[PDB]
C-alpha cells in the first residue's frame, strides 16, 4: 500500500485517499448552512465561543465576494480564505474583461477547477474546507456547495461540518413543507433555527450566532449581514423552538 | 512531494564510490568487444556486432564505428542511442573549434570535452549517467597518431593498444602480449583481428559479425586518410589473414 | 591612437605604433604603448575608439594566455588572427561594438614563417606583406609598393619604416611623437629602444 | 507546484540493467505482431488491425502512418504512445530538415531523429520511455528502399526483412526460409500476407489487416500536374479490395 | 533544476556525503608536497596495474594553474579537471583587475571556497578530490604549499601527503622533516620526496612523478631516468 | 528521507539541532566584555604538527570596529564573513558612519535560516561577534545556525565550552580591566584544551575603541601565558 | 575645473582649485575636489560633480573591501583599474568624470593613474585635468624639473591652479594642497584666491595684465 | 507518524503534523501577556536569559506608530512576520495615507501563515504573535497562531504556563475593560496577570517586559529601571 501518502495518486479503487483525508477534517468543524428562497439566499454559521474573552461580534466568518456573492466554509479556516481570495481575483478579472459581475455559475466553476487543481499534483495539498456559497444575478438566485475534491452542485438546502446531518434533516423539512418556496425574512429565522438545533452537536462550549443574506427585494442584490434588530427577533425566534 | 520517487544519481557510496557510474560500467561490459592498435604508420579499429541475425542489412549499417571528422573516429561500447547524443555534441564541437581557430581540433580537446560531460552527468542535474565508453582513434599534427578512452565517470586515458566492452580483461591481456611499438598499420590489422577471434562468444568469427576501419597516411604524401571497411573488404582481410 | 604599421619581411614582422595619446586640445601623454603581447611569439598594436581599444587588447590576451596554460602550448598566429577576427565579427552587432583596429604581427614556429595580419574593427582579416591602419596607409602602400621587397632582413625593413615615419612626420596634420617599434622573429619579441 | 521531477525515472540497476526500457520491451512483446519485407523494387509493412469492439470503426483508427511522401511507419506495443511519435515525427522531418534544405529527408535520418526523442524519455527528468517498437520503410534517390526497426532504448537498426510483436520469434524465421535478394515487390506482398496469417487468430481479409508499401511514383496521387521532377508518393496505403484480390491467389 | 538537498545533517552532527567524499581522496594514487628552503616538490604516485598506456598523451597529475602555481590531486580524475578549469580562469582574471597574478594562498582560498559552495549548494555533490597547491607569490622566494580538501577547509603546510597510504607517508614525513632545517638545496627536497614515496609505492621505475617548482616561474618535470637516479642511489645507502 | 526544514515532533528543527552537534565537535572559542575592551580567544587545535599553525584563520577582522571568532565546521564561516564585511562597509557607504554591532550581528542571522528546497543545509558553525559603538560600548554576540544572537558580557562555544562556561559564570564580575581578561582567557582556555597551551596552538585578540581590532603577535601571547604561571604559583 | 597631480623626487604633489558651475552660475566657492580614500590614496574630480563624488566615494568602499580581504593596502594600480573597468561598463550612458588615482605602496612607489569616464587609463608623471588644464600645463610643464624640493614642488602646485583660476571662468575659488610621502598623504591647507592672487603678485612680481 | 514528513500531507483523521508540531515550539516560548480596555492596549512578557551572563531576548517588537506584537517561539520567523507586517502598514500609509486596521493586519498574517501549510518543500511558522494596535476603531488585540488562525479578544496569553495568566484575565474581565484614562492601573493588571504565570522565578528590572499603545499615546516599550515602578 501507501497509496494514501501522497495527493494525485490512484488507490486500486480509483480513489484519491488524500482528498478524503482532507475531507475528516472538514468534518471536524462547526457547522455552516446555505438555504435557498424566492429571491435570493441566506447563510448562517456557528461559533464557538472558547472564551469569555473573545469579543462578541468581532471575530467574522462569513466573507463577501465582489459586491454579489457571500461564502461561508467548514474546516481549515485559514484554507477557506485562501479560497476566497482567488474566488476575489476571479471575480475581479471576469469583471474587468467582461463588465457585467460573475454569474453565479461561472464562480462556481472558477472556484470549482482552482480546487480540482489541487487535486492534480503531489506538490499541493487538497483544500481543508467545504464552501458553500451564492447569491442572485441575472437569472435569479443560486446556492452551491464545493468540496475538496473540487465537487460542487446546485443546491436548495446545503449544510456541511459537525453538524451536518442533523442540519441536513431540517434542511429536507423546509423544502417538502414550502414547495412554492420560502421568503428571504423566513429564511434568515429558519436559519438561525437550524444552527442552534445543529448546535446540539457540539454543546460543551455556548456558541455566537451569525447570518447574512442576497436578497432581490431585501437587499437589493447585494450581500449584507444580518444585525441589530432583524439579528436578535432571529436569535428570539430560534430560543423559542428549541424550548 | 516527489522526495518518495528519487533514486539520488549523483551521490556517493559509503565506501566513496559513484553507484551509478559503477552499475553503468557493468551495462557497458556486456557490449560487443572493441579493440583499437595504434601502430607508428596509423590506427586499427576493430568491433563485434552485437549477435546478428542473418536478415540483417550489413553493408547500409553503421553500430560500432562513427566518423568525428575526417581525423578523427571512434568505437562504441554500450547504448547505441546514447552513443549518438554524445557523437553528434562531438561533432558540432570539432566543427566550432574549426570555425573559431581555423584549424582542426586537436585530438584531446575533443576528448575532454566529451569526458567533461559525461562528468557532469555524475555530479549534478540527478539524471542518469550516459551508458558508453568511448576508443577515440585520431591524428593530429602535435601529436601524431593518438588513441583514447572515456568512460561514464567521464575520466579519459590515452593508450597503445586497448579494449573496451565484452571480455577485455582477456582481451587486454592477448593484446599486451603480442605487441610491440616498431608495429606497422598491416600487422596491427592481424592483431585486432586474431585477439577478437579468441576472445568472441560466437562460435566462429565472420565477415557479417564485424566492424572494421584504419587511420592511415597511406594517401599521397603527407596527408591522413580514413577508410570505414566494407562487408566484401572484411571477407577479403579475414581470408588474407587465413582466419577463414 | 591614431598611427600602426607592419612590416613582414624574410624572417621576422616588425611593429610600430605611435606614443601620442590626445583629448581635445591636450596631449596628455608621449610615451603609449599601443600593444599587448598575447603569447611569446605573437604581439598585437590596436588603434580607435577610448577605453575600446586597450579593453579589448587586454580581454584577448586573458584569452589566449588561459589556451596557453590549459594546452601547455602556443596557438599559432593564423590561429590567433581567427579568434580575434570572429571576436571582432560577433562585436559589430552587438549592443555596444567595439571599435577597434589591430594589426597581429607573429612568428610561427612549425612553419619558419613569419606572418602579418590587418583585422579591422568589422572582422576583416586579411594576410599581408605590410598592412597599416587609418589614414597612414594613404602615404605608407604606395611607398612600400616601390621599396619593398620579399626577401630583405631586419635591418632593411627597419631602414624602410624609417621612410615610412619620415613621410607621415612630413605630411600628417597631427603631431604622433614618434613610434615605439617592435621586432617578431624565431626568438620572441624585443622592443627598439632607440627609433 | 511546478514539475518537481527533474531527476532521472530510468536508472541503472546493480546488474547494469535499465529497468524501465527492459520494461517497456515487454510492453512490446504484448503488443500485435507487425512485419516488414523489402524487395528490389518496394517495401512492404503490415500489421494486424486488433479491433477493441465490433462497435469500433477500425478504419479510423490507422496503425500504419505516412510520415513523408515515401516514408511510412508501423509499430507494435502501446497505441496512444505511437500516435503522438508519429506527430513529432512529422513535425521534425519539417522543422529539422524541409525548412532547411527544401526536400524530405532521407529514410535513415528520419529514424535517426525519431530514435532521440525516444532516447531522450529514456534520460530526461519526470518521463518514462515510450512503449512502442517502430518499423520504417522509406525510399529516397541516393540510398533506394531502406527499411529500419527503431526501439524504445533509441536504438535503430537496419533490415532486409523483420517483425515485432506478439508472433515475431515464429515471424522471423518464416521470413528467413522465403526471402532472397532477387524478390520483386508482389512476391513480397505475397510472403506478407503468408506471414501475417501465421500470427492472426480470427477473420483474415482486407478489414482486419492493414498493409502499405513504399514501390514506384503514384502520379495519380499527387494531387496536381505541370512540374515533370514531382512524380508523387511513393508511399501508398493498398485498400481492402486489393487485399482481399491477393488472398484468392495464395 | 535539480534541486535535492544532497549534503545534509546527520543526527550526530556528521554530513555523510561530505565524508564519503573523502573516502573517495582516501582511494585514488598517493600524492605529497615537500617544501625545501627554496623551492617546492610535488610528488604523485602512478598505479601499475596500467601497461600498454601512452604517456606523451595521458593526463599527467600535476596540472599548471599559471606559470608560477602548480596543483596536484588525490582522488576522482574527472572531478579534478572541473576544479583545475576554475581555477585556472580565475588565474587570468585576477591578472586582469588587479594586474598581478594570484598569490599561492588566493588561489588556494578561491579553489577551497569552490569546493566548500559544492557542499551546500542543492542539486550538487561535493567534489571527490583533495588538491596540493604549490608556488611561491609573484616577486617572492618563500616557498608556498597548502592544501584543500571537500569540506572546504584549507590549511598551509610545511610538508604534506594526502592519497591512499598517506598514513604512513605522513608518519615518516613527521619525523624525516625538521622544522627548524628545511631541505637547503633542490636534490635534498627531491631526495625526501622520492623516500617518503618509497614508503608506500612499489617499483621506482614508471610509478613515480616529480616535479620541481623554484622562484619566478621556474617549473620543470623529471624524465623517467632523472627520477630512477634517485631511486637507485636510495636503496644502495638503505642496504647497511 | 524527509524534508530539509522539517519540525521535529517537539517544536525543533531536525537540521539546525543536527548542526548544533557538528558546533560542539569544533574547537573552543572563548569571549570576555569589559568596560576597557573586549577580548576573543581561540584554540587553534592543529592536526597534525607538519601543518603550519599561523596559517589557522579562526579569528577575522569584518571592520575596524568589530571582530569576529569561530567554531565548528570553519569552512562554511567564510562566505558569513564575506556578507559581514559587505554588510559593515555597504552601511558606511550608506551612511557615512559606523554600523552599530547589533545591526551586524542581526544582518549575519538573517543569513542562518535561508535554507530549505537558497542554500542547501544550515550553516554547521557558530560565531562570537565582538565590537564597539558610541550607542551601546563594547559588546559581545553569540551567533547561532537556528538565526538567534544573544549579548553576553562572557561566552564560550565549541567542544570544552558547558565546562569553560561554568568558569566565565564565577570570575566574571562588572569591573574587570582589559589585562584581567586577557589572563582569564588564556586560563580558561589552558583548561578545556587537549594539548598543552602555548602561543603557537592558541591566538587571542581585541578590540578598543581606540586602537580598534587587533589580533595579537605570537610574542605577545607568548608574555601572558607566562604572566599568568606566575601569578597562579604565587598563592 | 583645474586639477593637476604630478610625481617629483620627494613624491606626488596634488593641487585643485574649490569652484562649481551650472552653466555661468558660479554655484560654489568651496567645494572638496580632492576625495581622501585612505592615508595612503587620493582621488581628484573633474566633470560631473555627482558622477565624480559618488562613485570616488564608491571606490573607497571597494579598496576597503579589499583590504579586509587581502589583508593589505590596495595597490593604487588595481584602485584606477576598479574605476575604470566600472566607468566603461556604463560608457555610452553619459557619465562625465575625468579623475586622478594617486597614491604610494611599497611595490609601485609613488604613481598617479588617469582615469576618464569614456574608459581611458593611463599612467603618467604628469597630469592636468578639467576645463582650465591647458592653462595649468603652460604654467607646470615651463617650470617643472624632476629635482624640485617639496617647498618648491608644493608652491609650483599652487601657483598653477592659480594660473587656472586666474584664466579660466569655471576655475576659481581657493586652492586645496595635498603632498603625498611614503608615509602617506599631507594636507598643505586651503588658500583662498582672494588673497592669494594679490599675495603672489606682490612677492613675484607676476600678473602685470592685471590693474595692480 | 507516516504522515508528518510534509506540511503538505494529510493524516487519517485530517491533522496537519507539521502545523501540530510549529504549534508545540509556541509551549516550549516564554510567557506573553496581552489585555486593553476602550481606551489603551497593553502587552506584557517574561524575557527569558541563556544563563546569569546572557541577555534576556526580547519578546516585543514595534510595527507602527500604533501597532506592534508580542513573540513567543521561534523569534527569527517572528521577525520575518513582523518584517512583513511593518511593509503592509507602511503599503497603506504611503499608497492610501491610511493607518493600517489591527483586523486588516491580522488577515495579511494569516494568508501568509497559510501559504506555507499547503505547498511542497515550505515548514509552517513557528511562533505565536500577539497583535495590539489603537486604530479608527479603538484599542484592539489579537492573537496569532502559525496554523493561520488569528482571533480578536480582550485579553489573552500564550507561552508556557499562559494557562494561570488566562484564567485570571477571565475572571478580572469585567474590572480590567473599564480602566480607561489610566496607563498605570492598566499595566498593573497585566503585570498581576502575567504573575499567575511565574514559578519559582519573581518578576525583576531586567526581566519584565512592557508595551503600551493607546488613545494619546504611541506604540512605545518599557525596559530596565523603567519597568522597577510595576515591581
Ligand atoms: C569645473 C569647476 C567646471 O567644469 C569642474 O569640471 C567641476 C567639477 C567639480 C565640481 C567636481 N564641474 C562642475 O562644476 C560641473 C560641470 C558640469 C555641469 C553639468 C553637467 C556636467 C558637468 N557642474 C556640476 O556638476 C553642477 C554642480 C552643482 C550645480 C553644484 N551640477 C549640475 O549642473 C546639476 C547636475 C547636472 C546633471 C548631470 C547629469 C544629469 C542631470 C543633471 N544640474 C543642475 O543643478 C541644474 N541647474 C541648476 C541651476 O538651475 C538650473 C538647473
Ligand atoms: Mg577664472
Amino acid at each position: 500500500t501507501g497509496y494514501d501518502l501522497s495527493n494525485s495518486v490512484f488507490s486500486p479503487d480509483g480513489r484519491n485517499f488524500q482528498v478524503e483525508y482532507a475531507v475528516k477534517a472538514v468534518e471536524n468543524g462547526t457547522t455552516s448552512i446555505g438555504i435557498k428562497c424566492n429571491d435570493g439566499v441566506v447563510f448562517a454559521v456557528e461559533k464557538l465561543i472558547t472564551s469569555k474573552l473573545l469579543v462578541p461580534q468581532k471575530n467574522v466568518k462569513i466573507q463577501v465576494v465582489d459586491r454579489h456573492i457571500g461564502c461561508v466554509y467548514s474546516g481549515l479556516i485559514p484554507d477557506g480564505r485562501h479560497l476566497v481570495n482567488r474566488g476575489r481575483e476571479e471575480a475581479a478579472s471576469f469583471k474587468k474583461l467582461y463588465k457585467t459581475p460573475i454569474p453565479i455559475p461561472a464562480f462556481a466553476d472558477r472556484l470549482g477547477q482552482y480546487v480540482q487543481a489541487h487535486t492534480l499534483y503531489n506538490s499541493v495539498r487538497p483544500f481543508g474546507v467545504s464552501t458553500i456559497f451564492g447569491g442572485v444575478d441575472k437569472n435569479g438566485a443560486h446556492l452551491y456547495m464545493l468540496e475538496p475534491s473540487g465537487s460542487y452542485w446546485g443546491y436548495k438546502g446545503a449544510a456541511t461540518g459537525k453538524g451536518r446531518q442533523s442540519a441536513k434533516a431540517e434542511l429536507e423539512k423546509l423544502v417538502d413543507h414550502h414547495p412554492e418556496g420560502l421568503s428571504a425574512r423566513e429564511a434568515v429565522k429558519q436559519a438561525a433555527k437550524i444552527i442552534y438545533l445543529a448546535h446540539e452537536d457540539n454543546k460543551e462550549k455556548d456558541f455566537e450566532l451569525e447570518i447574512s443574506w442576497c436578497s432581490l427585494s431585501e437587499t437589493n442584490g447585494l450581500h449584507k449581514f444580518v444585525k441589530g434588530d432583524l439579528l436578535q427577533e432571529a436569535i428570539d425566534f430560534a430560543q423559542k423552538e428549541i424550548n | 512531494g516527489s522526495r518518495r520517487y528519487d533514486s539520488r544519481t549523483t551521490i556517493f557510496s559509503p565506501e566513496g564510490r559513484l553507484y551509478q557510474v559503477e552499475y553503468a560500467l557493468e551495462s557497458i561490459s556486456h557490449a560487443g568487444t572493441a579493440i583499437g592498435i595504434m601502430a607508428s604508420d596509423g590506427i586499427v579499429l576493430a568491433a563485434e556486432r552485437k549477435v546478428t541475425s542473418t536478415l540483417l542489412e550489413q553493408d547500409t549499417s553503421t553500430e560500432k564505428l562513427y566518423k568525428l571528422n575526417d581525423k578523427i573516429a571512434v568505437a562504441v561500447a554500450g547504448l547505441t542511442a546514447d552513443a549518438e547524443i554524445l557523437i553528434n555534441t562531438a561533432r558540432i564541437h570539432a566543427q566550432n573549434y574549426l570555425k573559431t581557430y581555423n584549424e582542426d581540433i586537436p585530438v584531446e580537446i575533443l576528448v575532454r570535452r566529451l569526458s567533461d560531460i559525461k562528468q557532469g552527468y555524475t555530479q549534478h542535474g540527478g539524471l542518469r549517467p550516459f551508458g558508453v565508453s568511448f576508443i577515440y582513434a585520431g591524428y593530429d599534427d602535435r601529436y601524431g597518431y593518438q588513441l583514447y578512452t572515456s568512460n561514464p565517470s567521464g575520466n579519459y586515458t590515452g593508450w597503445k593498444a586497448i579494449s573496451v566492452g565484452a571480455n577485455t580483461s582477456a582481451a587486454q591481456t592477448l593484446l599486451q602480449m603480442d605487441y610491440k611499438d616498431d608495429m606497422k598499420v598491416d600487422d596491427a590489422i592481424e592483431l585486432a583481428l586474431k585477439t577478437l577471434s579468441k576472445t568472441t562468444d560466437s562460435s566462429a568469427l565472420t565477415y557479417d559479425r564485424l566492424e572494421f576501419a584504419t587511420i592511415r597516411k597511406g594517401a599521397n604524401d603527407g596527408e591522413v586518410y580514413q577508410k570505414i571497411f566494407k562487408p566484401q573488404e572484411i571477407k577479403d582481410i579475414l581470408v588474407k589473414t587465413g582466419i577463414t | 591612437m591614431d598611427i600602426i604599421l607592419g612590416i613582414r619581411v624574410q624572417d621576422s614582422v616588425i611593429l610600430a605604433s605611435s606614443k601620442a595619446v590626445t583629448r581635445g586640445i591636450s596631449v596628455l601623454k608621449d610615451s603609449d604603448d599601443k600593444t599587448r603581447q598575447l603569447s611569446p611569439h605573437t604581439l598585437m598594436s590596436f588603434a580607435g575608439e577610448a577605453g575600446d581599444t586597450v579593453q579589448f587588447a587586454e580581454y584577448i590576451q586573458a584569452n589566449i594566455q588561459l589556451y596557453s596554460i590549459r594546452e601547455d602550448y602556443e596557438l599559432s598566429p593564423q590561429a590567433v588572427s581567427s579568434f580575434v577576427r570572429q571576436e571582432l565579427a560577433k562585436s559589430i552587432r552587438s549592443r555596444r561594438p567595439y571599435q577597434v583596429n589591430v594589426l597581429i604581427g607573429g612568428y610561427d614556429k612549425k612553419k619558419n614563417k613569419p606572418e602579418l595580419y590587418q583585422i579591422d574593427y568589422l572582422g576583416t582579416k586579411v594576410e599581408l606583406p605590410y598592412g597599416a591602419h587609418g589614414y597612414s596607409g594613404f602615404y605608407t602602400f604606395s611607398l612600400l609598393d616601390h621599396h619593398y621587397r620579399p626577401d630583405m632582413t631586419t635591418e632593411e625593413g627597419l631602414d624602410l619604416l624609417k621612410l615610412c615615419v619620415q613621410e607621415l612626420e612630413k605630411r600628417m596634420p597631427m603631431d604622433f611623437k614618434g613610434v615605439i617599434v617592435k621586432i617578431v622573429d624565431k626568438d620572441g619579441i624585443r622592443q627598439v629602444d632607440d627609433f | 507546484m511546478t514539475d518537481r521531477y527533474s531527476f532521472s525515472l530510468t536508472t541503472f540497476s546493480p546488474s547494469g540493467k535499465l529497468g524501465q526500457i527492459d520494461y517497456a520491451l515487454t510492453a512490446v512483446k504484448q503488443g500485435v505482431t507487425s512485419l516488414g519485407i523489402k524487395a528490389t523494387n518496394g517495401v512492404v509493412i503490415a500489421t494486424e488491425k486488433k479491433s477493441s469492439s465490433p462497435l469500433a470503426m477500425s478504419e479510423t483508427l490507422s496503425k500504419v502512418s505516412l510520415l513523408t511522401p515515401d516514408i511510412g511507419a508501423v509499430y507494435s506495443g502501446m497505441g496512444p504512445d505511437y500516435r503522438v511519435l508519429v506527430d513529432k515525427s512529422r513535425k521534425v522531418a519539417h522543422t529539422s530538415y524541409k525548412r532547411i534544405y527544401g526536400e524530405y529527408p532521407p529514410t535513415k535520418l528520419l529514424v535517426s531523429e525519431v530514435a532521440k526523442i525516444m532516447q531522450e524519455a529514456t534520460q530526461s527528468g519526470g518521463v518514462r520511455p515510450f512503449g512502442v517498437s517502430l518499423l520504417i520503410a522509406g525510399h529516397d534517390e541516393f540510398n533506394g528502399f531502406s527499411l529500419y526497426q527503431v526501439d524504445p532504448s533509441g536504438s535503430y537498426f537496419p533490415w532486409k526483412a523483420t517483425a515485432i510483436g506478439k508472433g515475431s520469434v515464429a515471424a522471423k524465421t518464416f521470413l528467413e526460409k522465403r526471402w532472397n535478394d532477387e524478390l520483386e515487390l508482389e512476391d513480397a506482398i505475397h510472403i506478407a500476407l503468408l506471414t501475417l496469417k501465421e500470427s492472426v487468430e480470427g477473420e483474415f481479409n482486407g478489414d482486419t489487416i492493414e498493409l502499405a508499401i513504399i514501390g514506384d511514383e503514384n502520379p495519380d496521387l499527387l494531387g496536381y500536374t505541370g512540374i515533370p521532377t514531382d512524380k508523387g508518393p511513393r508511399f501508398r496505403k493498398l485498400t481492402s479490395q486489393e487485399i482481399n484480390d491477393r488472398l484468392e491467389a495464395l | 533544476g535539480y534541486d535535492r538537498a544532497l549534503s545534509i545533517f546527520s543526527p550526530d552532527g556528521h554530513i555523510f556525503q561530505v565524508e564519503y567524499a573523502l573516502e573517495a581522496v582516501k582511494r585514488g594514487t598517493c600524492a605529497v608536497g615537500v617544501k625545501g628552503k627554496n623551492c617546492v616538490v610535488l610528488g604523485c604516485e602512478r598505479r601499475s596495474t596500467l601497461k600498454l598506456q601512452d604517456t606523451r598523451i595521458t593526463p599527467s597529475k600535476v596540472s599548471k594553474i599559471d606559470s608560477h602555481v602548480v596543483l596536484s590531486f588525490s582522488g576522482l580524475n574527472a572531478d579534478s579537471r572541473i576544479l583545475i578549469e576554475k581555477a585556472r580562469v580565475e588565474a587570468q582574471s585576477h591578472r586582469l583587475t588587479l594586474e598581478d597574478p594570484v598569490t599561492v594562498e588566493y588561489l588556494t582560498r578561491y579553489v577551497a571556497g569552490v569546493q566548500q559552495r559544492y557542499t551546500q549548494s542543492g542539486g550538487v555533490r561535493p567534489f571527490g578530490v583533495s588538491t596540493l597547491i604549490a608556488g611561491f607569490d609573484p616577486r617572492d622566494d618563500e616557498p608556498k604549499l597548502y592544501q584543500t580538501e571537500p569540506s572546504g577547509i584549507y590549511s598551509s603546510w610545511s610538508a604534506q601527503t594526502i592519497g591512499r597510504n598517506s598514513k604512513t607517508v605522513r608518519e615518516f614525513l613527521e619525523k624525516n622533516y625538521d622544522r627548524k632545517e628545511p631541505p637547503a638545496t633542490v636534490e635534498e627536497c627531491v631526495k625526501l620526496t622520492v623516500r617518503s614515496l618509497l614508503e608506500v609505492v612499489q617499483t621506482g621505475a614508471k610509478n613515480i612523478e616529480i616535479t620541481v617548482v623554484k622562484p619566478d616561474s621556474d617549473i620543470v618535470a623529471l624524465s623517467s631516468e632523472e627520477i630512477n637516479q634517485y631511486v637507485t642511489q636510495i636503496e644502495q645507502e638503505k642496504q647497511e | 528521507d524527509r524534508g530539509v526544514s522539517t519540525f521535529s515532533p517537539e517544536g525543533r528543527l531536525f537540521q539546525v539541532e543536527y548542526s548544533l552537534e557538528a558546533i560542539k565537535l569544533g574547537s573552543t572559542a572563548i569571549g570576555i566584555a569589559t568596560k576597557e575592551g573586549v577580548v576573543l580567544g581561540v584554540e587553534k587545535r592543529a592536526t597534525s604538527p607538519l601543518l603550519e599553525s599561523d596559517s589557522i584563520e579562526k579569528i577575522v577582522e569584518i571592520d575596524r570596529h568589530i571582530g569576529c571568532a569561530m567554531s565548528g565546521l570553519t569552512a562554511d564561516a567564510r562566505s558569513m564573513i564575506e556578507h559581514a564585511r559587505t554588510a559593515a562597509v555597504t552601511h558606511n557607504l550608506y551612511y557615512d558612519e559606523d554600523i552599530n554591532v547589533e545591526s551586524l550581528t542581526q544582518s549575519v542571522c538573517d543569513l542562518a535560516l535561508r535554507f530549505g528546497e537558497l542554500m542547501s543545509r544550515p550553516f554547521g558553525v557558530a560565531l562570537l561577534i565582538a565590537g564597539h559603538d558610541a550607542d551601546d560600548g563594547y559588546q559581545l554576540f553569540h551567533a547561532e545556525p537556528s538565526g538567534t544572537f544573544y549579548r553576553y558580557n562572557a561566552k564560550a562555544i565549541g567542544s570544552g565550552s558547558e565546562g569553560a562556561q561554568a568558569e566565565l559564570l564565577n570570575e566574571w564580575h562588572s569591573s574587570l580591566t582589559l589585562k584581567e581578561a586577557e589572563l582569564l582567557v588564556l586560563k580558561i582556555l589552558k583548561q578545556v584544551m587537549e594539548e598543552k597551551l602555548d602561543e603557537n596552538n592558541a591566538q587571542l585578540s581585541c578590540i578598543t575603541k581606540q586602537d580598534g581590532f587587533k589580533i595579537y603577535d605570537n610574542e605577545k601571547t607568548a608574555e601572558l601565558i607566562k604572566e599568568l604561571k606566575e601569578k597562579e604559583a604565587a598563592e | 575645473t583645474t586639477t593637476l597631480a604630478f610625481r617629483f623626487q620627494g613624491g606626488i604633489i596634488v593641487a585643485v582649485d574649490s569652484r562649481a558651475t551650472a552653466g555661468n552660475w558660479v554655484a560654489s566657492q568651496t567645494v572638496k575636489k580632492v576625495i581622501e580614500i585612505n592615508p595612503f590614496l587620493l582621488g581628484t574630480m573633474a566633470g560631473g560633480t555627482a558622477d565624480c563624488q559618488f562613485w570616488e566615494t564608491w571606490l573607497g568602499s571597494q579598496c576597503r573591501l579589499h583590504e579586509l580581504r587581502e589583508k593589505e593596502r590596495i595597490s593604487v594600480a588595481a584602485a584606477s583599474k576598479i574605476l575604470s573597468n566600472l566607468v566603461y561598463q556604463y560608457k555610452g550612458a553619459g557619465l562625465s568624470m575625468g579623475t586622478m588615482i594617486c597614491g604610494y605602496t611599497r611595490k609601485e612607489g609613488p604613481t598617479i593613474y588617469y582615469v576618464d569616464s569614456d574608459g581611458t587609463r593611463l599612467k603618467g608623471d604628469i597630469f592636468c585635468v578639467g576645463s582650465g588644464q591647458t592653462f595649468a600645463y603652460g604654467v607646470l610643464d615651463s617650470n617643472y624639473k624632476w629635482d624640485l624640493s617639496v617647498e618648491d614642488a608644493l608652491y609650483l602646485g599652487k601657483r598653477s591652479i592659480l594660473a587656472a583660476a586666474h584664466r579660466d571662468a569655471y576655475s576659481g575659488g581657493s586652492v586645496n594642497l595635498y603632498h603625498v610621502t611614503e608615509d602617506g598623504w599631507i594636507y598643505h591647507g586651503n588658500h583662498d584666491v582672494g588673497e592669494l592672487f594679490w599675495k603672489v603678485k606682490e612677492e613675484e612680481g607676476s600678473f602685470n595684465n592685471v590693474i595692480g | 507518524n507516516n504522515y508528518d514528513g510534509d506540511t503538505v500531507t494529510f493524516s487519517p483523521t485530517g491533522r496537519l503534523f507539521q502545523v501540530e508540531y510549529a504549534l508545540e515550539a509556541i509551549k516550549q516560548g516564554s510567557v506573553t501577556v496581552g489585555l486593553r480596555s476602550n481606551t489603551h492596549a497593553v502587552l506584557v512578557a517574561l524575557k527569558r536569559n541563556a544563563d546569569e551572563l546572557s541577555s534576556y531576548q526580547k519578546k516585543i517588537i514595534k510595527c507602527d506608530e500604533h501597532m506592534g506584537l508580542s513573540l513567543a517561539g521561534l523569534a527569527p520567523d517572528a521577525r520575518v512576520l513582523s518584517n512583513y507586517l511593518r511593509q503592509q502598514c507602511n503599503y497603506s500609509s504611503l499608497v492610501f495615507n491610511r493607518k493600517l486596521a489591527v483586523e486588516r493586519a491580522g488577515h495579511l498574517l494569516c494568508d501568509k501563515a497559510q501559504k506555507n501549510t499547503q505547498s511542497y518543500g515550505g515548514r509552517p511558522y513557528g511562533v505565536g504573535l500577539l497583535i495590539i494596535g489603537y486604530d479608527k476603531s479603538g484599542a484592539h488585540l489579537l492573537e496569532f497562531q502559525p496554523s493561520g488562525n488569528v482571533t480578536e479578544l480582550y485579553g489573552t496569553a500564550i507561552g508556557a504556563r499562559s494557562q494561570g495568566a488566562k484564567t485570571y484575565l477571565e475572571r478580572t474581565l469585567d474590572t480590567f475593560i473599564k480602566i480607561d484614562g489610566n496607563p498605570d492601573e492598566l499595566i498593573k493588571a497585566g503585570v498581576e496577570a502575567i504573575s499567575q504565570s511565574l514559578r519559582d522565578e519573581s518578576l525583576t528590572v531586567d526581566n519584565l517586559s512592557i508595551a503600551i499603545v493607546g488613545k494619546d499615546t504611541p506604540f512605545t516599550i518599557y525596559d530596565g529601571e523603567a519597568v522597577a515602578k510595576y515591581i
